[PDB]
RNA sequence: CGAUGUCGGCUCGUCGCAUCCUGGGGCUGAAGAAGGUCCCAAGGGUUGGGCUGUUCGCCCAUUAAAGCGGCACGCGAGCUGGGUUCAGAACGUCGUGAGACAGUUCGGUCUCUAUCCGCCACGGGCGCAGGAGGCUUGAGGGGGGCUCUUCCUAGUACGAGAGGACCGGAAGGGACGCACCUCUGGUUUCCCAGCUGUCCCUCCAGGGGCAUAAGCUGGGUAGCCAUGUGCGGAAGGGAUAACCGCUGAAAGCAUCUAAGCGGGAAGCCCGCCCCAAGAUGAGGCCUCCCACGGCAGCCGGUAAGGACCCGGGAAGACCACCCGGUGGAUGGGCCGGGGGUGUAAGCGCCGCGAGGCGUUGAGCCGACCGGUCCCAAUCGUCCGAGGUCU
RNA sequence: GAAUGCCGGCAUGAGUAACGAUAAAGAGGGUGAGAAUCCCUCUCGCCGUAAGCCCAAGGGUUCCUACGCAAUGGUCGUCAG
RNA sequence: CGUGAGGGAAAGGUGAAAAGAACCCCGGGAGGGGAGUGAAAUAGAGCCUGAAACCGUGGGCUUACAAGCAGUCACGGCCCC
């Protein structure tokens, strides 16, 4: 190869347009049915340790 | 292509991955429950389920087959005397995986618990 | 649906059950229907079964024989309608399923390697005593 | 599956012992020859005083192949060598004996004399 | 690295 | 111009006249007519076929109305056959007789991102004689300053397969109406379990 | 000349036509067959090798043919580096010499990261006056387009003989293309077995690690595959090219033309296969929702629906796509079948022993075809119309 | 306003290449505001004419212990030359 | 930096006076929010003034059928005085 190189400085407009896909999606949280704390669905509740109705974990 | 191919690789060569399953199997049967990453936990289910099932059969052949993977006669005794009778009338499904809410700080890894079933 | 059963159902019109059972290492004679010019005759092919690859109705088997100095291998569909009959000529005892290694053996090296399967030979003589 | 450079045994009494294919005489650019196909060949090894000698460029029809050939009845056949019989420009053998089995395919391809001279036809 | 020679 | 929706079951072979015949088995029927496309109403002529019955516990209200206007149980797939106007209200395998010729359309197997050698039968480079990291590379993709660009339609690496493919003029070997089965000589696009479409051939 | 890398080859094409072959023609010093010559024609095709760095060319064996040219002598941020083109060395030659030679000879560093245009693929956004879930039309593109042999007609027409047709029909090939895994043939990193050395468990027996990122060896399912299998080039309709006419003046005859009308190419248009309404010219049909509450707008709450999350998938880089989420067979287990390996361990018997035999086609057993709620897809959340104007 | 000018600052490339041998990791317990990365235990792997041990050069407190984690450590850090 | 001869930097400023921010609050700390000092604290020690490139938050106008050395001339729309 022969070491390709930027031909021009990218403009502020073009730099930021490339970043139009960079915003984070906020986390998906559901209320835990036992303690009502917000937590990711399909995970053992980190606040009360419940899942599928029963205690599973010590918090 | 991976069409209809079964079995994760877990970025380990063939003898590292095998030793990985054996050491997790030793750990889960020692403690009843462990935490790993989700993909490791999902693979451990079948590897352990087969060993528990052999202990359910309980003959000498089945004990020697299990000792290839588990190596520890004490642990195998525990599996045959204490663990296996728990599952005499349970047709498969000896292990369960539940996903944990919080990732590991140092690499963001999704974690999960694996445990023997009641 | 069950696709496997549908295929087995399609194949069931062509499955045979009249042929003898044999194993790699057995010596067999296949009476095979051949089209030669205008007529069709039954030409026998006798040799060692060196391979059986199984797949239900699609299982095939390979027979090796020496003929006027040249080794001949012949592959047969086990349920082909062109097979008249199969005659067990001899039971041999092999230790593996595929006998490719006998291509490189001398005739006496093969005889020393595939001695008569005296057990299955006695079971053959045990049957054929029907009444 | 014979191609240029392939050595072949000679299954006749013409004196040639080994021929090397230099052409597959099946169209403009056939890659391979099988039983029943004609090749052009150079005679690499011969016995003394025979009809054909080392260096002759001859024609030959292929009679046996180690690549198995398939048949409409679902069967296949396979020999331990690749063998040919030297012929003249009317497809007739230039010898008087054919040694070893030959493929039944030679019959429908027009090589009836070779088929009758053969000790077995498989 | 030997320079290219347009000679 | 007849057609029917089907499922690829799998390949096997059968013996017909001392000949081995490779076949692909297709479960085709039965296909309820769900809608008819008319020149008065739609601008052209075709039948909307249904295929495979579906759990109504999965059919939303816009679809339930559509099936209702035709008086049909809910089916999993709706596909049109163009210039087909069957007399009955249901299409079965019996519209094909052994010996007819059919075209079969399926979704080919997907190779994902495919290299130039697998996708386009390119030759690659040498594997020795100094070949430097180009063993599977396409080589040149153009000229120089004229035209100074690459042709549209240039064969390059990219996605390959999981595309619509029609294999044409296959022989119907057998029709097994009891089982809604179609035997077709040769090979048919796609995986076992994939949807296919079986039309009367356009070759003469 | 503050650098436009320079031969040949390889790869990948694409174009021109002064056409090498295949298709259509006129003339022939064209009997036939085969030629010669010119016209039309660029749709497709145009082989493998020996020699040389070679381009070219000669030769061998074939072929329907082995076309000639352009694209920076197309293509080194695509590869090569034989040649050419530094430094070493040598020969012939020239020079007193140092040195010199499109003269020869042997050797001699070819730079991981692509910003923009372009190209191949794939998403996100918004638009397409109400909003949705489906099914579609095809403007416009792209793909494809080759050809030979034998047989019948018929040993006929023609020809003294040798030889040998048109037209029409039939079968079988080569290469190429798409798809496929039933068969044939591969692979199959742990699916089974055998083997050595060593260390270990537990002494025997039985096992485990390591010898490669499989220690080695013999096999090998699904998948992915070609060497294997199916299918394609068309048919047909239309308009033409050269070319051949019908009728027919000007010009009492003649003239394919000036009015008019026929025939006529592998080429052109359509037909086949694929994409395709960002076709902003944003299309059509079927079905569903509906006029919610507050000062073409606004903001909230909903509708039909959609998304998120999760179980996954011959779908896949990611995303997308497709299936499923307890009203469930989606993955994992388990069970049955298939399939592979090829007769486990243990015990009994024979042998001093290595081993042998029986139990036994045994045991183990990925993915394939299925069954089964034993395990996990818990529980939920968030969006989402009220339809401008003549 | 230019001198491939000089000194300094700050951009672009870009959340890109890379994070330095493919000997390799897994779990449980503990500590701590915080742990894949520190400590302990079991399992696994690697070297073993070394990747073990002892001298000489050279280096010059890096040694041991307590307290620490801004920076140095290619990540992290409660650990550390 | 260099074996060495030798080469050879960068780096000034709170306030009139430390009165250099007790005490409380969040935080492991860093850092901040109050309180307090001061004529002044965007003089708070990373301290006079504090330009420019460069980065960011908020607001007005504008932009998803469109061809561009980016301006200029004209007209219209919207926002502001
Ligand atoms: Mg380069
Ligand atoms: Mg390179
Ligand atoms: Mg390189
Ligand atoms: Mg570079
Ligand atoms: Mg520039
Ligand atoms: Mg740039
Ligand atoms: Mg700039
Ligand atoms: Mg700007
Ligand atoms: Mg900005
Ligand atoms: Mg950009
Ligand atoms: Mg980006
Ligand atoms: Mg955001
Ligand atoms: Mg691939
Ligand atoms: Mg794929
Ligand atoms: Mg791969
Ligand atoms: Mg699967
Ligand atoms: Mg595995
Ligand atoms: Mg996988
Ligand atoms: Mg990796
Ligand atoms: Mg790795
Ligand atoms: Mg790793
Ligand atoms: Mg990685
Ligand atoms: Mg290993
Ligand atoms: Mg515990
Ligand atoms: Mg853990
Ligand atoms: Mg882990
Ligand atoms: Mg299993
Ligand atoms: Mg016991
Ligand atoms: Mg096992
Ligand atoms: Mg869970
Ligand atoms: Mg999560
Ligand atoms: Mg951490
Ligand atoms: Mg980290
Ligand atoms: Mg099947
Ligand atoms: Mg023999
Ligand atoms: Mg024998
Ligand atoms: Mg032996
Ligand atoms: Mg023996
Ligand atoms: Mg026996
Ligand atoms: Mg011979
Ligand atoms: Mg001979
Ligand atoms: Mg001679
Ligand atoms: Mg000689
Ligand atoms: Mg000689
Ligand atoms: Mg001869
Ligand atoms: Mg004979
Ligand atoms: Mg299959
Ligand atoms: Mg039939
Ligand atoms: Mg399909
Ligand atoms: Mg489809
Ligand atoms: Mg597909
Ligand atoms: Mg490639
Ligand atoms: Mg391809
Ligand atoms: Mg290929
Ligand atoms: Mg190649
Ligand atoms: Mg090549
Ligand atoms: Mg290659
Ligand atoms: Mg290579
Ligand atoms: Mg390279
Ligand atoms: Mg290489
Ligand atoms: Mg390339
Ligand atoms: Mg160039
Ligand atoms: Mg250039
Ligand atoms: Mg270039
Ligand atoms: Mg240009
Ligand atoms: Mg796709
Ligand atoms: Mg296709
Ligand atoms: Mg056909
Ligand atoms: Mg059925
Ligand atoms: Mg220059
Ligand atoms: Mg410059
Ligand atoms: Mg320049
Ligand atoms: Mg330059
Ligand atoms: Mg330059
Ligand atoms: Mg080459
Ligand atoms: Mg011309
Ligand atoms: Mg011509
Ligand atoms: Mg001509
Ligand atoms: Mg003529
Ligand atoms: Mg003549
Ligand atoms: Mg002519
Ligand atoms: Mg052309
Ligand atoms: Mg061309
Ligand atoms: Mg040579
Ligand atoms: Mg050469
Ligand atoms: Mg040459
Ligand atoms: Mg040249
Ligand atoms: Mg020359
Ligand atoms: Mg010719
Ligand atoms: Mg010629
Ligand atoms: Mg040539
Ligand atoms: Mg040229
Ligand atoms: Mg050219
Ligand atoms: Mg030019
Ligand atoms: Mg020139
Ligand atoms: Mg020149
Ligand atoms: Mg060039
Ligand atoms: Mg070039
Ligand atoms: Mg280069
Ligand atoms: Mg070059
Ligand atoms: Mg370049
Ligand atoms: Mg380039
Ligand atoms: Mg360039
Ligand atoms: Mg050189
Ligand atoms: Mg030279
Ligand atoms: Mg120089
Ligand atoms: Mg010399
Ligand atoms: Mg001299
Ligand atoms: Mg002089
Ligand atoms: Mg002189
Ligand atoms: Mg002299
Ligand atoms: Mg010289
Ligand atoms: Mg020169
Ligand atoms: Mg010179
Ligand atoms: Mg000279
Ligand atoms: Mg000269
Ligand atoms: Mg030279
Ligand atoms: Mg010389
Ligand atoms: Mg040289
Ligand atoms: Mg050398
Ligand atoms: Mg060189
Ligand atoms: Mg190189
Ligand atoms: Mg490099
Ligand atoms: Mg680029
Ligand atoms: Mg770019
Ligand atoms: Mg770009
Ligand atoms: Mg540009
Ligand atoms: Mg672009
Ligand atoms: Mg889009
Ligand atoms: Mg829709
Ligand atoms: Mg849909
Ligand atoms: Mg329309
Ligand atoms: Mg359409
Ligand atoms: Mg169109
Ligand atoms: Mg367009
Ligand atoms: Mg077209
Ligand atoms: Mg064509
Ligand atoms: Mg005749
Ligand atoms: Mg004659
Ligand atoms: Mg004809
Ligand atoms: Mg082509
Ligand atoms: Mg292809
Ligand atoms: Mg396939
Ligand atoms: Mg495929
Ligand atoms: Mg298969
Ligand atoms: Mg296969
Ligand atoms: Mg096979
Ligand atoms: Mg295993
Ligand atoms: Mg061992
Ligand atoms: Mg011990
Ligand atoms: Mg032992
Ligand atoms: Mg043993
Ligand atoms: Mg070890
Ligand atoms: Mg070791
Ligand atoms: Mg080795
Ligand atoms: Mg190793
Ligand atoms: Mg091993
Ligand atoms: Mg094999
Ligand atoms: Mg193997
Ligand atoms: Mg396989
Ligand atoms: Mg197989
Ligand atoms: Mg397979
Ligand atoms: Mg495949
Ligand atoms: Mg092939
Ligand atoms: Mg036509
Ligand atoms: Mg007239
Ligand atoms: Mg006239
Ligand atoms: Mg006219
Ligand atoms: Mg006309
Ligand atoms: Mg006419
Ligand atoms: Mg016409
Ligand atoms: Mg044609
Ligand atoms: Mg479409
Ligand atoms: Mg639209
Ligand atoms: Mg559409
Ligand atoms: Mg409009
Ligand atoms: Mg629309
Ligand atoms: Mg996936
Ligand atoms: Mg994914
Ligand atoms: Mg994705
Ligand atoms: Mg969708
Ligand atoms: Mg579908
Ligand atoms: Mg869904
Ligand atoms: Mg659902
Ligand atoms: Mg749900
Ligand atoms: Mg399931
Ligand atoms: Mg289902
Ligand atoms: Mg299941
Ligand atoms: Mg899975
Ligand atoms: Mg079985
Ligand atoms: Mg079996
Ligand atoms: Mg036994
Ligand atoms: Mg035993
Ligand atoms: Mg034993
Ligand atoms: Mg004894
Ligand atoms: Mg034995
Ligand atoms: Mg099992
Ligand atoms: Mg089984
Ligand atoms: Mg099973
Ligand atoms: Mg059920
Ligand atoms: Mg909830
Ligand atoms: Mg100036
Ligand atoms: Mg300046
Ligand atoms: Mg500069
Ligand atoms: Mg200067
Ligand atoms: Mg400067
Ligand atoms: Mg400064
Ligand atoms: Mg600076
Ligand atoms: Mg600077
Ligand atoms: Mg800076
Ligand atoms: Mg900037
Ligand atoms: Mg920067
Ligand atoms: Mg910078
Ligand atoms: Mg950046
Ligand atoms: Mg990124
Ligand atoms: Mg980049
Ligand atoms: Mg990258
Ligand atoms: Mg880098
Ligand atoms: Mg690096
Ligand atoms: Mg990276
Ligand atoms: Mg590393
Ligand atoms: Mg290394
Ligand atoms: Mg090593
Ligand atoms: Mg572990
Ligand atoms: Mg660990
Ligand atoms: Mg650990
Ligand atoms: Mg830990
Ligand atoms: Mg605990
Ligand atoms: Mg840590
Ligand atoms: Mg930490
Ligand atoms: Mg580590
Ligand atoms: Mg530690
Ligand atoms: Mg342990
Ligand atoms: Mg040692
Ligand atoms: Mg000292
Ligand atoms: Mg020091
Ligand atoms: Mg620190
Ligand atoms: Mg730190
Ligand atoms: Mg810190
Ligand atoms: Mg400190
Ligand atoms: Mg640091
Ligand atoms: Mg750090
Ligand atoms: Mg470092
Ligand atoms: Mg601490
Ligand atoms: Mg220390
Ligand atoms: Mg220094
Ligand atoms: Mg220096
Ligand atoms: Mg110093
Ligand atoms: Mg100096
Ligand atoms: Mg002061
Ligand atoms: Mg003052
Ligand atoms: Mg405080
Ligand atoms: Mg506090
Ligand atoms: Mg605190
Ligand atoms: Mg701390
Ligand atoms: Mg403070
Ligand atoms: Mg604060
Ligand atoms: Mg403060
Ligand atoms: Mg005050
Ligand atoms: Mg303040
Ligand atoms: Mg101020
Ligand atoms: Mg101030
Ligand atoms: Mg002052
Ligand atoms: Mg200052
Ligand atoms: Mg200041
Ligand atoms: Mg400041
Ligand atoms: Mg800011
Ligand atoms: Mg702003
Ligand atoms: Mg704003
Ligand atoms: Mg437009
Ligand atoms: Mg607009
Ligand atoms: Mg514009
Ligand atoms: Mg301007
Ligand atoms: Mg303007
Ligand atoms: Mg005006
Ligand atoms: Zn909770």
């Amino acid at each position: 190869a022969k070491h390709p190189v930027p031909k021009k400085k990218t403009s502020k407009a073009r730099r930021d347009a490339r970043r139009s896909h960079h915003a984070l999606t906020p986390p998906t949280l559901v209320p835990c049915p036992e303690c009502k704390a917000m937590k990711p669905p399909h995970t053992v509740c980190p606040e009360c340790g419940y899942y599928a109705g029963r205690k599973v974990l010590e918090v | 292509m991976r069409h209809l191919k079964s079995g994760r690789k877990l970025n380990r060569h063939s003898s590292h991955r095998l030793a990985l399953y054996r050491n997790q199997a030793k750990s889960l049967l020692t403690h009843g429950r462990i935490t790993t990453t989700v993909p490791k936990a999902k693979e451990l289910r079948g590897f352990v389920d087969h060993l528990i099932h052999l202990a359910k059969r309980g003959d000498l052949h089945a004990r020697r087959l299990v000792l290839r993977d588990l190596q520890d006669v004490k642990l195998v005794r525990k599996l045959f005397d204490e663990i296996a009778p728990r599952y005499r009338d349970r047709q498969g499904g000896y292990t369960r995986v539940l996903k944990l809410a919080e990732r590991r700080r140092g690499d963001g890894a999704p974690l999960a618990l694996v445990e023997l079933v009641e | 649906m069950n696709r496997g059963a549908l295929i087995k159902l399609v194949e069931s019109r062509y499955v045979r059950t009249d042929l003898p059972e044999f194993r790699p290492g057995d010596t067999v004679r296949v009476s095979y229907k051949v089209k030669e010019g205008n007529r069709t005759r039954i030409q026998d092919f006798e040799g060692i079964v060196i391979r059986i690859r199984r797949n239900g109705f699609n299982t095939t088997f390979t027979v090796r024989k020496v003929s006027y100095g040249v080794g001949v291998e012949r592959i047969f569909p086990l349920h082909s309608p062109l097979i008249q009959k199969i005659d067990i000529v001899q039971r041999g005892r092999a230790r593996r399923a595929k006998l490719y290694f006998i291509r490189n053996l001398s005739d006496r090296e093969i005889r020393r390697k595939l001695r008569a399967d005296r057990k299955r030979i006695d079971q053959d003589r045990a049957a054929e005593r029907a009444a | 599956m014979i191609q240029p450079q392939t050595y072949l045994e000679v299954a006749d009494n013409t004196g040639a012992r080994k021929i090397m294919c230099i052409r597959v005489l099946k169209g403009s650019n056939a890659k391979y020859a099988t039983v029943g196909d004609v090749i052009v060949a150079s005679v690499k090894e011969a016995i003394p005083r025979g009809a054909v000698k080392e260096g002759d460029v001859v024609k030959a029809v292929v009679v046996r192949t180690k690549k198995e050939i398939k048949r409409p009845d679902g069967s296949a056949i396979r020999f331990d060598d690749n063998a040919a019989v030297i012929i003249n420009n009317q497809l007739e053998p230039r010898g008087t004996r054919v040694f070893g089995p030959v493929a039944r395919e030679l019959r429908e391809k027009g090589f009836m004399k070779i088929v009758s001279l053969a000790p077995e036809v498989l | 690295m030997t320079h290219s020679m347009r000679c | 111009m007849k057609g029917i929706l089907g499922v690829k079951v799998g390949m096997t072979r059968i013996f017909r006249d001392d000949r081995a015949v490779p076949v692909t088995v297709i479960l085709a029927g039965p296909c309820p007519v769900v809608q008819r496309r008319t020149p008065e109403k739609d601008g052209y002529t075709a039948v909307q076929l249904g295929f495979l019955p579906q759990n109504p516990k999965r059919v939303n209200r816009p679809l339930k109305g559509h099936f209702a206007k035709a008086g049909v149980e809910p089916v999993r797939i709706l596909r049109e056959i163009r210039d087909f106007n069957p007399e009955g209200d249901t299409v079965t395998v019996e519209i094909f007789k052994p010996g007819e010729r059919v075209d079969v359309t399926g979704t080919s197997k997907g190779r994902g991102f495919a290299g130039v050698m697998k996708r386009w039968n390119f030759a690659g480079g040498p594997d020795s004689h100094g070949a430097h990291k180009i063993h599977r590379h396409p080589g040149s993709i153009g000229n120089r300053k004229t035209p100074g660009r690459v042709y549209k339609g240039k064969k390059m690496a990219g996605h390959y397969g999981a595309e619509r493919v029609t294999v044409m003029n296959l022989e119907v070997v057998d029709v097994i109406p009891e089982e809604n089965l179609l035997l077709v000589k040769g090979a048919v696009p796609g995986p076992n379990g994939g949807l296919v479409i079986v039309r009367e051939t356009k070759k003469a």
